[PDB]
RNA sequence: AGGAGGUAAAAAUGUGAAAA
RNA sequence: GCUUGAGUCUCGUAGAGGGGGGUAGAAUUCCAGGUGUAGCGGUGAAAUGCGUAGAGAUCUGGAGGAAUACCGGUGGCGAAGGCGGCCCCCUGGACGAAGACUGACGCUCAGGUGCGAAAGCGUGGGGAGCAAACAGGAUUAGAUACCCUGGUAGUCCACGCCGUAAACGAUGUCGACUUGGAGGUUGUGCCCUUGAGGCGUGGCUUCCGGAGCUAACGCGUUAAGUCGACCGCCUGGGGAGUA
């Protein structure tokens, strides 16, 4: 889900203001908080097929995002992947 | 006998049989009713003429029972089904009331599968 | 389901059933889903009745009358 | 829980554990535990009347509550012990006046879960209470039989009764045996199945696990001589004789059912 | 929170002994924030179908805005209570009054 | 084919009893949209208001009681 | 005429080679 | 670097989306009384089965497990398998009017990976009904056959495992592009909300059919039409999808 209030939470708090939701980092960031918005669910039920799916989908807009901003920034991603604490 | 007024006389109305025991509401049976003691064998047991035998047989001597108008309630698609209480009716025996309960279920447990 | 009437009766008079169903529901789901045909044969006799649609709209040609 | 060992000699093979770690790894409480002593099958003539019982590691016999008399007053479950006498697992109480007792555990009983005994306390496994106090339908163990007597039926691990009937002053009871029988009403019950129901599943594996048991080895009856039992003689095997006991008795299907004044207390037969 | 319908529905004998308890309820609804909405006590109307015994029951209406926690709760509170006959939890919708029926 | 949402706002909810049993027959049947020309978003809600009252009593699961 | 109800016993073989 | 690609947020739309937990009534139905006459039963007809202790039948009382009649629809959601009473819980994905935001981050994909009807299988429960294996009566030139009365495993929930199907709209996925009629259809723009609407917008879907195309059938704006990206697959039939 991310929540509206969350997403709005780390986007004023990665970013220049409330609009930059589309802007790339925060893109990652929105998803790397989805993950963790899904661990708990999948700690739990063991049986969400469907659930995981999304969630899987999701990790590739994370890696596929990751390297497009590695690539026209080499240091914007070594910034990312450690304001968050990602890429291993 | 007992000598009473109105009775309530439950119908199971199977695909074969339309049994019924002169009955009440608290139990008190006493005149049967059965579509192959009633003969009616071979072709004749699922065939409406078969029950309507069997339920002025099923009214016999109830006069006497002092029971008159009773109770219909039938359960099940029966072999006559409209003349089986229709000829008693016919006959002057009135009803008080044809509750025709379908037992319908919500389709809960599975159920058979004769005729392949 | 009831048929009563009670004062009026006298007879069986059941044409409610004749008109609905009268051995309908209880000869057809008493048993037998099978889960997978019926709906063909559900659509051929709507496709009957796509053909009993198509063949009242093709009425008016000449017809000699 | 359930576990079996790995194959790392041939008698560990086979062998299944009933491992539960939430029993009592101490020492049992001492003035609840008495001496006894085995017997090998010998009564007063020291014959021996039983066979197949010797051996076995010394077992001390701890006082089990059985009757629970002490009603009224709260008891909390202290710790579960485990039980060499039992099949079941017990339960160290404690009655809120200071009272150490040794009862059998129930199924979903924890250490800490507070009991009581008595008409008062309400349904809970764990609870004990004449049966005409106790809704027709539920599931009890440890089932008196006159009433003051102690509790009988439903003793072993993983049983438990189902109240079916109750007429008037007598109560027909689910016995697990696929059986029918009548019970006075104010017989005494302990509510819930009995605990430690993974017992079934142990298997000995080996010779010896059985021998430090206590249960000493059987002979077939076709080993024998034919003066030690009906079976046997001959040139080995070859058999023809009904399945007797080593007394003669038939076995293998005769009913020996021989009391005549309980048969108005068994409504339905063992199935 | 979460714009609930909670009702229920309550026999004669017991109809007399939930009004105590009906201020037990209510000491919930308030008591957990829910801004309450209706409180509906119908009258005793003819059941459709026997409930656990004869028919003619009465019925009582909350539909309160209120957190889930309080919802988890009063569900739980009639599992240990099955007299005052069940209660039904109805989606949001946001609304607060449609007086009588 | 009657005065729906896009005309006649309406709140199919089962707490208004009119509505809820006028689509309702004594046969043990909510009367299908074939006939009385109901909308189907909205059908789905008036499917929802009879298994809702059934819940509360208004209307029961069979019809001999 | 749109919907509906209603509908019927077991019955087998005839191996080769013949297309202006 | 912008932007029609693509992607994110906002705000509303609907739904058997997934799972977990309660619930309720009906229903074949077992534990029995009441009271009660001889059959019940089944079909092509007969019969083994079954009941005189009193069955079928009878109503009140008690125990459940497993599925949700009408709603329900070429309807919805999901990748597919597949998923259907109700109710709250954590949670999936799609769509829509209109804005702000980064500014080509995409399209497909060997390998690898996950999901994957049922049946079967493994440990443990669970068992009401249905019913393989198994019993019988007959119809029969044969019955390991229909028809017929019993019944186990299975079905069952939890964890595993198998990884097969006519797993199929027999049509790979992605995007552009090319006459229409007539149904179903949910967000949604304007006008008189004057009134059952008029006038559209788009997602998706059903059927008949145009050019074209097709061996023909037919498909036919959801193409099998007109092109492009890329993966997979076939080379006569049997042998064999076996060794």
């Amino acid at each position: 889900s991310l929540s509206t209030e969350a997403t709005a939470k780390i986007v004023s708090e990665f970013g220049r203001d409330a609009n930059d939701t589309g802007s790339t980092e925060v893109q990652v960031a929105l998803l790397t908080a989805q993950i963790n918005h899904l661990q708990g669910h999948f700690a739990e039920h063991k049986k969400d097929h469907h659930s995981r799916r999304g969630l899987l989908r999701m990790v590739s807009q994370r890696r596929k995002l990751l390297d497009y901003l590695k690539r026209k920034d080499v240091a914007r991603y070594t910034q990312l992947i450690e304001r968050l604490g990602l890429r291993r | 006998r007992k000598q009473v007024s109105d009775g309530v006389a439950h119908i199971h109305a199977s695909f074969n049989n339309t049994i019924v025991t002169i009955t009440d509401r608290q139990g008190n049976a006493l005149g049967w009713a059965t579509a192959g003691g009633s003969g009616f064998r071979g072709s004749r047991k699922s065939t409406p003429f078969a029950a309507q035998v069997a339920a002025e047989r099923c009214a016999d001597a109830v006069k006497e029972y002092g029971i008159k108008n009773l109770e219909v309630m039938v359960k099940g698609p029966g072999p006559g089904r409209e003349s089986t209480i229709r000829a008693l009716n016919a006959a002057g025996f009135r009803i008080t009331n044809i509750t025709d309960v379908t037992p319908i279920p919500h389709n809960g447990c599975r159920p058979p599968k004769k005729r392949r | 389901i009831k048929v009563r009437e009670n004062e009026p009766f006298d007879v069986a008079l059941r044409r409610f059933k004749r008109s609905c169903e009268k051995a309908g529901v209880l000869a057809e789901v008493r048993r037998r889903e099978f889960y997978e045909k019926p709906t063909t044969e559900r659509k051929r006799a709507k496709a009957s009745a796509v053909k009993r649609h198509a063949k009242k709209l093709a009425r008016e040609n000449a017809r000699r009358t | 829980a359930v576990v079996k060992c790995k194959p790392t000699s041939p008698g560990r093979r086979h062998v299944v554990k009933v491992v539960n770690p939430e029993l009592h790894k101490g020492k049992p409480f001492a003035p609840l535990l008495e001496k006894n002593s085995k017997s090998g099958g010998r009564n007063n003539n020291g014959r021996i009347t039983t066979r197949h019982i010797g051996g076995g590691h010394k077992q001390a016999y701890r006082i089990v509550d059985f009757k629970r008399n002490k009603d009224g007053i709260p008891a909390v479950v202290e710790r579960l012990e485990y039980d060499p006498n039992r099949s079941a697992n017990i339960a160290l109480v404690l009655y809120k006046d200071g009272e150490r007792r040794y009862i059998l555990a129930p199924k979903g009983l924890k250490a800490g879960d507070q009991i009581q005994s008595g008409v008062d306390a309400a349904i809970k496994p764990g609870n004990t209470l004449p049966m005409r106090n106790i809704p027709v339908g539920s599931t009890v163990h440890n089932v008196e039989m006159k009433p003051g007597k102690g509790g009988q039926l439903a003793r072993s691990a993983g049983t438990y009764v189902q109240i079916v009937a109750r007429d008037g002053a007598y109560v027909t009871l689910r016995l697990r045996s696929g059986e029918m029988r009548k019970v006075e009403a104010d017989c005494r019950a302990t509510l819930g199945e009995v605990g430690n129901a993974e017992h079934m599943l142990r298997v000995l594996g080996k010779a010896g696990a059985a021998r430090w048991r206590g249960v000493r080895p059987t002979v077939r009856g076709t080993a024998m001589n034919p003066v030690d039992h009906p079976h046997g003689g001959g040139e080995g095997r070859n058999f023809g004789k009904h399945p007797v006991t080593p007394w003669g008795v038939q076995t293998k299907g005769k009913k020996t059912r021989s009391n005549k004044r309980t048969d108005k207390f068994i409504v339905r037969r063992r199935s | 929170m979460r714009h609930y319908e909670i009702v229920f529905m309550v026999h004669p004998d017991q109809s007399e002994q939930v009004p105590g308890m009906i201020e037990r309820y209510t000491a919930a609804i308030t008591g957990a924030e829910g801004k309450i909405h209706r409180l509906e006590d119908w009258g005793r109307r003819q059941l459709a179908y026997p409930i656990n015994k004869l028919h003619k029951a009465h019925y009582v209406l909350m539909n309160v805005e209120a957190p889930q926690e309080v919802i988890d709760e009063l569900e739980t509170t009639f599992r240990f209570n099955d007299a005052v006959i069940r209660s039904m939890v109805m989606r949001t919708k946001h609304a607060v009054t449609e007086a009588s029926p | 084919f009657c005065r729906f949402t896009a005309e006649g706002v309406q709140e199919i909810d089962y707490k208004d009893i009119a509505t809820l049993k006028n689509y309702i027959t004594e046969s043990g049947k909510i009367v299908p949209s074939r006939i009385t020309g109901t909308r189907a978003k909205y059908q789905r809600q008036l499917a929802r208001a009879i298994k809702r009252a059934r819940y509360l009593s208004l209307l029961p699961y069979t019809d001999r009681h």
